């Protein structure tokens, strides 16, 4: 890094002097020797960066979103000043981007990013980094033309390719997101050895027929993305008792097993009465789930939070669930009911989470037709009785019946997880 | 978000510290 401009090398050893103490842990003895710094020598840029990263530790430090605020646009200070090295330039705006980030300013970080773009034209990094920066706020048509950007000048670029052949995946292109996966993970790129592209990788090769899925996902199992082959949840807790199917007794919570059980027709009742006279509330799956088939969702709590206009169509229901705060309070889950009519078929997936357990209440389940496989079993559903799946293995679904089948799911936490982590876990 | 499903390329949203 050449990090120095012609005056900046006068003053080398005020500068290196100033370092020191960021080096020795002396936090708020740095900022205080950098602002001097910057008073005595206000067109430095090394001494603005010196006090943006100081401003940075300390926001580390203390934890703090304010400090942080203060040492971003301290950052964008840096860029401002005049005879700035390009080396010192590329840092502080790529250091402002990511600290935008990390506060959900995401929008801000895709102007920083943008502006990184047009100072430097030709680096291929920073354009993928601003692919990045569209993904994260879900705009995956921008994101994909960025990509495509960079597989025209640098056609080899492994951390390109895998993002190419997400957004293709995640665009229904299945067959042709495929060797973008494959050829990204095996170029060993920085960037390329993430769970979430074997993850996909293996599922579009599951659902287009080819039987090597197993390996990809036993690779991801070797090298640290997935707890087996079969469970592979990416936001997990360690060491979480791992099992596929569970009984009510196993989870410790019986008082919430008992009472949907004795109360199971009222629940069914309200859900009737919303696909009679308000089936609009309704809502048509929308995570690509499907082969085919219809599969629709009214949900009552999502994240932990309950949806009032929901609850006033299933008043009775939510008032009894109000009494079990371990699955109106599971964050990381959802209760809603579940339709799913005949031809439908559920691809094998998994949830995003091992952090919970999902509960499936039949309301109405027709005699033949109905099966759900979990791991290596397949069950059936029975009216007024609950099953528990962990759905962080890979489960699938069919639906073959002569009409509608109704349930209720009910997600609770994990029954392993302490209280602490209860209220800690980012929500999902 | 991913209620079901994995799809999307972050779950979590990021609030800063
Ligand atoms: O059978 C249903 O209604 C949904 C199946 C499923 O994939 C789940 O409950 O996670
Ligand atoms: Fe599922």
């Amino acid at each position: 890094p050449k990090l120095l401009n012609k005056f900046d090398k006068t003053i080398k050893a005020e500068l290196d002097a100033a370092e020191k103490l960021r080096k020795r842990g002396k936090i708020e003895e740095a900022v205080n020797a950098f602002k001097e710094l910057v008073r005595k020598y206000p067109q430095s840029p090394r001494a603005r960066y010196g006090k943006a990263q100081c401003e940075d530790d300390l926001a580390e430090k203390r934890r703090s979103n304010e400090v942080l605020r203060g040492a971003i646009e301290t950052y964008q200070e840096v860029a401002s000043l005049p005879d700035v090295p390009a080396d010192l330039l590329k840092l502080s705006l790529k250091r402002r981007s990511d600290r935008q980030q990390f506060l959900g300013h995401m929008r801000g970080s895709l102007l920083t990013l943008q502006r990184l773009v047009q100072l430097f034209p030709n680096d291929t990094s920073l354009k993928n980094d601003l692919g990045v920066g569209y993904l994260l706020i879900g705009d995956n048509d921008n994101a994909k033309k960025v990509y495509e950007e960079v597989l025209s000048v640098t056609p080899n670029d492994g951390f390109a390719k895998v993002h190419y052949g997400f957004i293709l995946k995640a665009q229904n292109k299945i067959a042709e997101s495929i060797p973008y996966l494959k050829e990204g993970i095996e170029s060993g790129d920085p960037g390329t050895d993430d769970g979430r592209f074997y993850f996909h990788l293996g599922d579009a090769m599951q659902r287009v027929g080819n039987k090597e899925a197993y390996k990809w996902y036993e690779l991801g199992h070797k090298r640290g993305h997935f707890a087996s082959v079969w469970q592979r949840s990416l936001y997990n807790v360690n060491g979480l008792k791992a099992q596929p199917w569970w009984t009510p007794k196993e989870t410790g919570y019986t008082e919430l097993v008992k009472s949907l059980e004795r109360n199971w027709k009222l629940i069914r009742d309200e859900g009737l009465a919303v696909m009679d006279k308000a089936k609009g509330l309704f809502l048509p799956e929308d995570e690509n789930l499907r082969e085919k088939g219809d599969w629709s969702q009214f949900t009552l709590w999502q994240q932990g939070r309950r949806n009032e206009n929901a609850c006033k169509g299933a008043p009775k229901t939510c008032t009894l669930l109000e009494k079990f705060p371990e699955t109106t309070g599971c964050r990381r889950g959802q209760i809603k009911y579940s339709i799913m009519h005949p031809g439908t078929h559920v691809w094998p997936h998994t949830g995003p989470t091992n952090c919970r357990l999902r509960m499936h209440l039949g309301l109405v389940i027709p005699k033949e037709g109905c099966k759900i496989r979990c791991a290596n079993e397949t069950k059936t559903w029975e009216e007024g009785k609950v099953l528990i799946f962990d759905d962080s293995f890979e489960h699938e679904v069919w639906q073959d019946a002569s009409s509608f089948r109704l349930i209720f799911i009910v997600d609770v936490w994990h029954p392993e997880l302490t209280p602490q982590q209860r209220r800690s876990l980012p929500a999902i | 978000k991913c209620k079901d499903g994995l799809g999307e390329y972050t779950c979590t949203s990021l609030e800063g510290f």
